[PDB]
RNA sequence: UUGGAGUAGGCCAGCUCAGACCGAACUCAUUUCCUGCCUUUUACCGGAUGUGACCGUGAGUUGGCCUGAAAUACUCCCUAAUCUUUGGAAACUCUCUGGAUAUCCCAGAUU
């Protein structure tokens, strides 16, 4: 059971402008299958079954897009995994998202290559603790050499708060370091036009997320929270500042 | 109190991007792609076919329409089949 | 015999043999504690015959029969005995 | 067909034999009366004073005469000595 | 105290949820605070192109054919009424692993079941048409990984899972219509350009030389399933 | 509605303990001729004596209890007394209680001069068994083993720590059947600190790489022993290289020899490094590394830049172009 | 469970306290007996997980609830020491009633469940009195139960203090093989004995470090007590069957032939 | 010995209740059967096909003493000794609602089938509840001073025939809440009261083992009694035996405590059948409503017998 | 009242007909499968009769889904209403009826 | 904002399901084989393979018990400052178009 209508999803397939084809790509264990789990638990009615689990399996991560027995045993994705979800924007309009979840181990970059061939954009999931790692660099290089548009997902902000236990100012500096490291790989791949492909939160192509707790925000959406709470703020100017 | 939004208003929000046909208090029917609709039902359109009640048929681009001066809108059956008509019990 | 007669036979014999299978199972595995919770009563209508020595008619009798609550810790009451098997059924004529 | 009123009305012919119990002492048949029915009929036979036009008020006086035929129950706030509680273990004086 | 603080913010839970475990409670409070993934949807809508916008880029980047044709126009405009073109680049095996559903992108047309198509290999040209197999699209699914939604048709600019077109595809295929109505030929998309090399070499032979043909079939299925795996037979008869 | 079976039904009640006491005292050793009609059942209950032994020994009191009362189900002969209880515990509380026993016992063993071990058997073979009523019934019990808790530091568990079923009358349990618990953060922290001698220090799940169940099972199927792990009878005693004589692959002149592959690698990648990997289990490959370190200084706040953390510099960030 | 704030209550025997000690890597610088103990405890853990089953105990009636439904069993609350004294008395009286019904009153069962002849036996008497495995296993189990209950009775009389009580319970559950002949009637109980020895090595080495000397005083008895409860769990179906068949022979006699004998090696 | 119905057998036995079956009723289309029994349950069967217990309705706190169907067979109404009526949706098998207000055991109930639907109930507190099947509260209640054991509704829809302890069939007008007139002649308590399908006569069975047919049409003499059928003795249980008319109205059946359903001819008066089959008192005897020769007998045997009249 | 069939009359005198789906606090009316009625009174002057019969032609047109502005509705007329049995313990078997049942 | 439908908590007992995690825990027996130790058996060694039992668990449901509470309440279903319900109205002429066509009338549009 899902929380939308599959006939409505087919009609959204019929209209080809309100559709986005994206691939979740990144390093090993940086939270791509967990991001897909966030979206799946938002769209699907499976929480009561996950609640009926008991013991250590009740502690187990969902990992909806890992279905191969190697994936369930080894605990990492080895195949690309597509889903088609009817997700909603801040204005409430339903869109169609065709998302391919890719592996993050440095051996299944063939799966990453096939998904990158199919998709129109790449959401790059980067752990805020480990930052830019080897497959992050590889995926960045391949994406910007194939000229695929790139957005950034900074994941594991709970690791910022609860593992490292750094104060909020140092958390800002950690986030700034990770974003500038991603942009540094962009620039070192295309010199002179990485600024044309610059990733930064004030532009709105950086998303801060915690996928184990199922939340994400942009600065524009957080300023929209301020707008809906206190009333009458100019959201784009507030996020820019 | 926290302000909720009406179902026809959010239906306009979901109808943004499609070919909507609306008509207005001067008896004027406009057709085209909606690009933004707000809570006070102010809309814009971009590929407008105009039929004015004086018999005036025309075509132009990028009009702004006031929600006080609009009479009604027409949207497709997939927007009938939209997810918000499934009442999620909370 | 036809299918209906074969299925009637199979039902009758499956019922009789199933009752014997339940008997054998309950003999092979005594049911830990030999008490039943479902200890409901049987009623018996009992029209009597006359008497030993009296031929006057007497009153119709309703009997409430319940199975007795036996102590679950008790072993069986009686030692078993070896009796020689009885004679066969009267042997048939030898039709040679 | 065997239970038609005509078939039940027609009797077996012929003169009687001049010369069918399943129990050796009578006929026993499995029956399905109600438990309340059995208990009430058993009580009607078994209690003393069966039948008897007798009202609840004179129930109360009969119980009164019986209750002072019974001995003294005691006070149940005196634990020991004379006057102590004996309650339902009080002897019917005879 | 938690009820007081979250009631100040306007966040409300059931009291059992208030006394719940710290991790489940933290997830519930985060759901009441942040809400669903509308921020992600806004980011992707704003900063990632539609198929209607990215079709021209993907055509000029990965199409070997001439770009001034009507089929090129139909793929550029993502027309669902045009000829069927599906760029298959992945193969997901079935539940019993007896076959390989071909996952790809519908570029133009509508991929619908029971449709006669030409599956084109990576080495299909006009003169050399050995890498072309006529087949029939038999099953059409929207893939959801854990399950498949069978449909009557997947339009252009989309992702499709095709059953029936399986055998001829080794790594990457272009599944086109049997005959285009403009009398125009079919061209394939470019192969995948992977960004690492397969450098680790392992020799296989079977324990049963009678069962060696099963190794051949399994090696074919392996070569289908893993894009960067490469299988050879070295001239001493040793499979690599 | 009150006679929906023909009779008024009521719940089975508990009897007085003096009733069971009188029954066992009267039957004694079953020596008087009055009790023959009981003799067959008494000896018959011998069949059920193993349940009585298990129920008693699992409901035995803990070292911090002087005495414990248990519900018992008894036969009216006096033949079989069955402890009708399950010793249900809150697992954090039980951990803290036995960890406090560990610490208290160690302190007492360091402080006692001579430990006189008590004799076994405690009573003589021909000495008749003791009596509840004349030897134990109202006798003052000695002090059980109990930690001296802290009125301030162990304040959160102070009132209830050594109770038999702690918090059974409070809203921290579901009810007297003692089946579900909920504890506060101060209580949980105090129980964790009291259970410190018996809690695992391990935080990272990467600690058990090649030292967990799937690796042990793979090593068992491969007939190899991991370092520190168990060793079993072989799963397959069928393959010898002399049986795998010089057909095609065993050519030492064909195999390039680098430094050797170890048993741990053979287990970690069982399908690559083994020719016949039957019954092997694919173990979890890795977890993200835990960057949490436990703070030693107790005056430090929750959020602080630790000295163990590498610092972030402005020129380490450095937006270049 | 310390990352939780709510939960379900578990059995006191189902809490292992030191399982993580042998599940983690052994600490450095241990004796060879301690290292071997760690490996044997791992082997038991792996074999439990490997042969993990999944039955269907549905037709299951609870023995104690069925007995409670009867009128012959009543319910009350007493002290555990009173219940243990009753269980030991009842077991003694049962074995003594069996001995006396079989007319073996030249055998004396003492109150510590030792069975001895009171005189010199003839060959005929030694034959009629050779008891079997069901009787002797039940007698040794009741002997161990008596030892444990007697330790508690000594503490409640005041002859020993609580530290001695805990130490004696731990000694008893570690020295079942020296205080009984329970292994002599069920030789797989040596698996249980070896398990308790492995736990003794682990606990002893981690407990007697530094200022704590070597000798008696260790009352950390929960792991060994666990072991003997799980042994009881397995031994109940077997002994209840065996003792029930002992009682079948005693009360209705032996059926000698009739169920056919197999063709064994001596009969081929 | 011919075949006169589309059944699997000329007689079938339906068992599965774990108590005395006090009522059993047919669908208005005569294809489903609802049986209410002292195990506090209602069991729902399909007569055709082969036979299938397709439903169980639970929720009553005491014995199901009466039940009825709606006009079209989607709502089932039932009166029970938990002092309640209840209405059940049979598409979901769920209790719509309970009708509360009776203070003693509700012995009988009837449902008004034509015009607009109502519920009538007769109960030992001496009351006749008039219930709308939309509100849990009673529209009206007639207050007698004697317990009431059988109720029936006139085809006009505004007279109620009620009999109870007082051995008199009292005909009441609803809108006046008042007794029009009392048919007299029974000597023990009336157990069933049922109008004929054409509507001009009334079957009443009492505990004096006499099933009397009375006139109902307004023009009738002072003695309104048509006939006194005999042949069904009350046994030793004081049960409320429920008879019925045939669909064509020529036959008239009751149950009898010797385990026998007795059928007479309503026009003539001769004992047509004395069908056996039950080991307790037969509490209910119902002709099929679709004109079939199917007879249904429900007894205190925890079973019922569904046969054809060949 | 949701998902009933409705006829809504609008201030110039129009009628919008069909299946309604939802509403709001402003009673904005969303309504599906709509066909519209105009009551144009046309002067169909017959060439043979001098009486100009001003016939109220109710012309109709289908449109789809409406979103009626809430400051425009006058009248709303309702037209038409909107458009778990576990198998039990029972067994059924053929059986005979008895021996005789004498009268 | 409402009518419709609901009634507590604790405990005890039954019934039906549940393991792929009923159980963050762990025993026993036994089939068919392999190894070991072995004068025969039992009692054993330890691997495979299935098959039973025992100590426990959860959910639903039904009945009972204990202490309350009592038209209270809770629980569900459902629900006049501009920009929208607090108004530029109301009325009808003039002009233009169409039908009628000599006009009246009426429709649409405009002031
Ligand atoms: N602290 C924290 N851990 C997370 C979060 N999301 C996921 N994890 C953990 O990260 C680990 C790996 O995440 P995965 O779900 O496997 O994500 P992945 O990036 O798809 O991994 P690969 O497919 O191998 O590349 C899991 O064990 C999760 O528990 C998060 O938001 N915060
Ligand atoms: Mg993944």
């Amino acid at each position: 059971p899902v929380y939308f209508d599959r006939g409505f999803m087919t009609d959204l397939m019929n209209f080809p402008e309100q559709i986005r084809n994206i691939a979740l790509a990144g390093h090993l264990h940086h939270g791509k299958t967990a991001f897909m789990d966030m979206l799946v638990l938002e769209t699907h009615a499976i929480q009561e079954r996950l609640d009926k689990r008991t013991g250590k399996k009740r502690d187990e991560q969902l990992r909806y897009t890992d279905v191969h027995v190697i994936e369930r045993d080894r605990g990492l994705s080895i195949k690309a995994a597509p889903m088609s979800l009817v997700l909603s924007s801040t204005k409430g309009k339903s869109h169609l998202f065709n998302i391919i979840d890719t592996p993050g181990h440095v051996d299944f970059v063939d799966e990453v290559a096939a998904a990158f061939r199919l998709v129109d954009g790449v959401c790059l999931v980067v752990d805020v603790v480990e930052g830019v790692q080897v497959n992050t660099e590889q995926i960045i290089k391949h994406a910007v050499l194939e000229d695929i548009p790139l957005t950034l997902i900074i994941n594991k902000m709970d690791r910022l708060i609860l593992e490292l236990k750094i104060p909020p100012t140092d958390a800002y500096f950690k986030l700034k370091h990770v974003i500038e490291e991603v942009n540094t790989v962009i620039e070192n791949t295309i010199p002179g036009r990485g600024e044309s492909k610059r990733l930064s939160p004030e532009k709105g192509n950086v998303l801060f997320a915690c996928t184990s707790m199922g939340w994400c925000f942009t600065l524009q959406s957080f300023a929209k929270m301020y707008s809906e709470s206190y009333g009458g703020v100019n959201v784009e100017e507030f996020a820019r500042r | 109190m926290t302000s909720s939004i009406g179902i026809p208003i959010k239906l306009l929000n979901e109808a943004q991007g499609h070919i909507v046909t609306l008509e207005l208090t001067t008896g004027q029917t406009y057709r085209g792609k909606l690009i933004e609709a707000e809570d006070n039902m102010n809309v814009q359109l971009k590929d407008i076919t105009v039929t004015a009640r004086d018999g005036r048929v025309s075509h132009l681009e990028q009009i702004y329409i006031r929600g006080s001066h609009v009479r009604f809108f027409i949207v497709p059956d997939m927007l009938r089949n939209a997810p918000m008509f499934r009442s999620r019990n909370v | 015999p036809s299918k209906e007669e074969v299925e009637a036979t199979a039902e009758r014999t499956k019922n009789a043999l199933a009752a014997l299978v339940s008997g054998a199972l309950a003999a092979q595995k005594p049911k830990n504690v030999q008490v039943n919770t479902k200890r409901e009563a049987t009623f018996v209508k009992y029209t009597p015959s006359a008497q030993m020595g009296n031929n006057t008619k007497k009153q119709e009798r309703i009997i409430k029969i319940v199975e007795r609550q036996r102590d679950p810790m008790e072993p069986p009451k009686f030692k078993h005995k070896k009796i020689p098997r009885g004679p066969p059924s009267p042997p048939p004529p030898v039709m040679h | 067909v065997p239970y038609t009123g005509e078939n039940l009305a027609r009797p077996s012919y012929g003169p009687a034999n001049p010369f069918k119990n399943n129990v050796l002492t009578g006929h026993a048949e499995e029956m399905y009366i109600s438990e309340a029915t059995f208990r009430a009929k058993h009580r009607a036979v078994e209690a003393v004073g069966g039948g008897v036009m007798r009202s609840n008020r004179e129930m109360k006086e009969v119980n009164k005469r019986l209750r002072e035929m019974r001995e003294d129950k005691g006070s149940a706030t005196i634990a020991d000595g004379e006057g102590a509680y004996i309650g339902p273990w009080a002897r019917y004086k005879r | 105290d938690l009820k007081r603080t979250l009631s100040k913010l306007g966040i409300f839970l059931k009291p059992s949820q208030y006394k719940a475990d710290p991790k489940v409670l933290m997830k519930l409070v985060c759901e009441q605070f942040f809400g669903p993934s509308t921020a992600f949807v806004d980011m992707v809508i704003k900063h990632i192109p539609s198929p209607l916008e990215a079709a021209e880029k993907k055509l000029e980047r990965y199409y070997t054919g001439p770009l001034d044709t009507k089929i090129a126009e139909s793929m550029k405009n993502c027309d669902q009424n045009g000829p069927l073109v599906v760029h298959v680049t992945k193969l997901f095996n079935t539940i019993d692993a007896k076959s390989f559903y071909a996952f790809g992108r519908v570029m133009s047309g509508i991929a619908r079941p029971g449709a006669d198509v030409r599956v084109l290999g990576e080495g299909y040209t006009l003169d050399d048409e050995e890498d072309m197999v006529v087949s029939r699209i038999s099953d059409v699914f929207i893939a959801e990984t854990r399950y498949n939604i069978p449909t009557d048709g997947v339009p252009a600019g989309n992702f499709v899972l095709l059953g029936g077109v399986d055998n001829s595809i080794v790594k990457t295929a272009t599944i086109v219509d049997k005959k285009f109505d403009n009398g125009e030929d079919a061209y394939v998309f470019k192969p995948l350009s992977h960004f690492t090399e397969s450098v680790l070499k392992v020799a296989v032979e079977p324990i049963n030389p009678s069962e060696l043909p099963k190794m051949l079939d399994g090696i074919r299925k392996i070569n289908k399933s893993y894009p960067l795996i490469t299988t050879k037979v070295e001239e001493s008869g040793e499979h690599i | 509605e009150k006679r929906k079976g023909g009779f008024v039904e009521t719940q089975k009640a508990d009897m007085p303990p003096e009733h069971l006491r009188k029954i066992v005292k009267d039957i004694g050793d079953v020596s008087q001729k009055k009790y023959t009609s009981d003799k067959r059942s008494y000896l018959g209950a011998l069949k059920f004596m193993p349940h009585a032994v298990l129920k008693l020994l699992e409901n035995m009191p803990m070292p911090w209890e002087a005495a414990r009362e248990v519900k018992v189900l008894y036969h009216v002969n006096g033949c079989l007394t069955l402890v009708n209880e399950i010793p249900r515990v809150i697992e954090p509380v039980f951990f803290a209680q036995w960890g406090s026993m560990w610490r208290t016992m160690r302190k007492e063993k360091s402080d006692r001069r001579l430990f006189k071990r008590m004799r076994f058997p405690p009573f003589d073979d021909e000495e008749p068994p003791l009596s509840w009523s004349e030897n134990i019934e109202d006798v003052e019990p000695l002090e059980p083993i109990q930690m001296e808790l802290d009125e301030d530091e162990d304040a959160a568990v102070y009132e209830w720590f050594y109770d038999h079923q702690p918090l059974i009358d409070t809203p921290h349990v579901n009810g007297p059947s003692y089946k579900r618990w909920n504890l506060t953060l101060p209580q949980m922290a105090n129980l964790y600190r009291l259970s410190e001698p018996l809690v695992s220090d391990v935080v990272d799940p990467n600690y058990f790489y090649l030292f967990e169940l799937k690796s042990f099972l793979t090593a068992k199927a491969l007939n190899v022993a991991l370092p520190g792990g168990p060793r079993f009878e072989p799963l397959y005693k069928d393959i010898d290289p002399n049986d795998e004589d010089f057909g095609e692959f065993n050519a030492m002149d064909r195999i390039i020899f680098r430094n050797p592959i170890r048993t741990e690698t053979r287990v970690a990648y069982p399908y690559l490094y083994n020719s016949r990997p039957r019954s092997v289990h694919l173990s979890w490959h890795s977890y993200p590394q835990i960057v949490y370190t436990k703070t030693e200084d107790p005056e430090l706040p929750a959020f602080y830049f630790d000295t163990s953390i590498n610092p972030i510099s402005s020129r380490a960030v450095a937006p270049k172009n | 469970p310390f990352d939780r704030r709510s939960g379900r209550m578990v059995r006191a025997q189902d809490v292992p306290l030191i399982k993580h000690w042998y599940l983690e890597h052994c600490p450095p610088k241990q004796p060879v007996k301690v290292r071997v103990s760690y490996q044997k405890l791992l082997k038991t853990y792996v074999l439990n997980e490997l042969h993990r089953k999944r039955p269907k105990s549905m037709q299951k009636q609870s023995l104690l609830r069925t007995l409670k439904q009867t009128k012959f069993f009543q319910q009350t609350t007493i002290d555990w020491v009173e219940a243990g004294l009753q269980v030991c008395r009842q077991g003694f009286n049962m074995l003594n009633l069996l001995i006396h019904r079989k007319n073996l009153t030249y055998l004396h069962l003492d109150y510590n469940f030792n069975l001895k002849p009171v005189k010199t036996l003839t060959t005929k008497e030694r034959k009629k009195s050779r008891f079997g495995n069901a009787f002797h296993l039940m007698r040794e189990i009741l002997r161990l139960t008596k030892l444990i209950v007697d330790a508690q009775v000594q503490y409640r009389l005041g002859n020993i203090d609580a530290f001695q009580l805990a130490d004696g319970i731990h000694y008893a559950f570690n020295h079942v093989g020296q205080l009984t002949g329970m292994y002599r009637y069920k030789y797989k109980l040596m698996h249980q004995i070896r398990s308790c020895k492995d736990l003794k090595h682990l606990i002893y080495y981690r407990f007697n470090t530094g200022p704590v000397g070597k000798g008696p005083g260790c009352g950390f008895w929960a792991p060994s007590w666990r072991v003997w409860l799980f042994f009881m769990r397995g031994i109940i179906p077997l002994l209840e069957r065996w003792l029930g068949n002992l009682l079948s022979r005693q009360f209705e006699g032996r059926h000698s032939k009739g169920v056919a004998k197999t063709v064994t090696k001596q009969r081929v | 010995t011919p075949r006169t119905s589309n059944l699997k057998a000329p007689l079938m036995e339906l068992s599965g209740h774990t108590g005395e079956i006090f009522t059993a009723k047919f669908d208005p289309t005569g294809t489903l059967i609802a049986s209410g029994s002292m195990d506090r349950t209602i069991m729902l069967w399909r007569v055709y096909g082969d036979c299938e217990n397709y439903g169980v309705l639970n929720g009553h706190k005491a014995a199901i003493l009466d039940l009825q169907w709606s006009r079209d067979g989607d709502i089932l109404f039932s009166a029970s000794a938990d002092m309640h009526l209840a209405s059940w949706d049979l598409t979901t098998g769920q209790r719509i609602r309970r009708y509360i207000g009776h203070e003693e055991i509700i012995n009988a109930m009837d449902v008004t089938q034509r015009g607009e639907e109502l519920l009538i109930s007769g109960s030992d507190d001496g009351t006749i509840g008039i219930w709308d099947p939309r509100t849990k509260n009673a529209v009206d209640y007639i207050e007698t001073d004697f317990p009431i054991t059988a109720v029936a509704v006139s085809e006009a829809g505004n007279e109620i025939y009620s009999g109870g302890i007082d051995n008199d069939i009292k005909v009441w007008d609803i809108r006046k809440k008042a007794v029009v007139h009392t048919m007299l002649g029974h000597n023990d308590t009336i157990t069933t009261l049922r109008v004929s399908p054409d509507g001009q006569q009334l079957l009443s069975y009492a505990m004096d083992s006499t099933a009397r047919t009375w006139d109902i049409r307004p023009f009738a003499p002072t003695d309104r009694h048509i006939r006194t059928f005999d042949g069904a003795p009350l046994g030793l249980e004081k049960n409320l035996i429920r008879g019925s008319w045939s669909k064509d109205g020529k036959k008239i059946a009751v149950g009898a405590g010797d385990g026998t359903v007795v059928i007479w001819g309503s026009d003539t008066g001769k004992l047509l059948y004395k069908l056996p089959g039950h080991k307790g008192t037969v509490n209910c005897a119902e002709f099929a409503p679709d004109g079939a020769p199917i007879i249904l007998s429900a007894s205190s045997d925890r079973t019922m017998l569904l046969g054809e009249l060949i | 009242y949701i998902n009933w069939r409705m006829r809504v009359t609008l201030n110039d005198g129009r009628q919008m007909t069909g299946q309604m789906l939802a509403f709001d606090k402003h009673m904005n009316l969303v309504l599906a499968d709509t066909e519209e009625f105009r009551k144009t009174k046309r002067m169909q002057a017959k060439p043979n009769s001098s009486t100009t019969q001003t016939l109220i032609q109710e012309e109709k047109r289908t449109l789809g889904l409406t979103i009626v502005r809430g400051a425009n509705i006058i009248a709303l007329s309702v037209e038409s209403p909107p458009p778990t049995l576990t198998a039990g313990p029972g067994v059924a078997r053929p059986a005979g009826r008895g021996a005789a049942a004498p009268i």
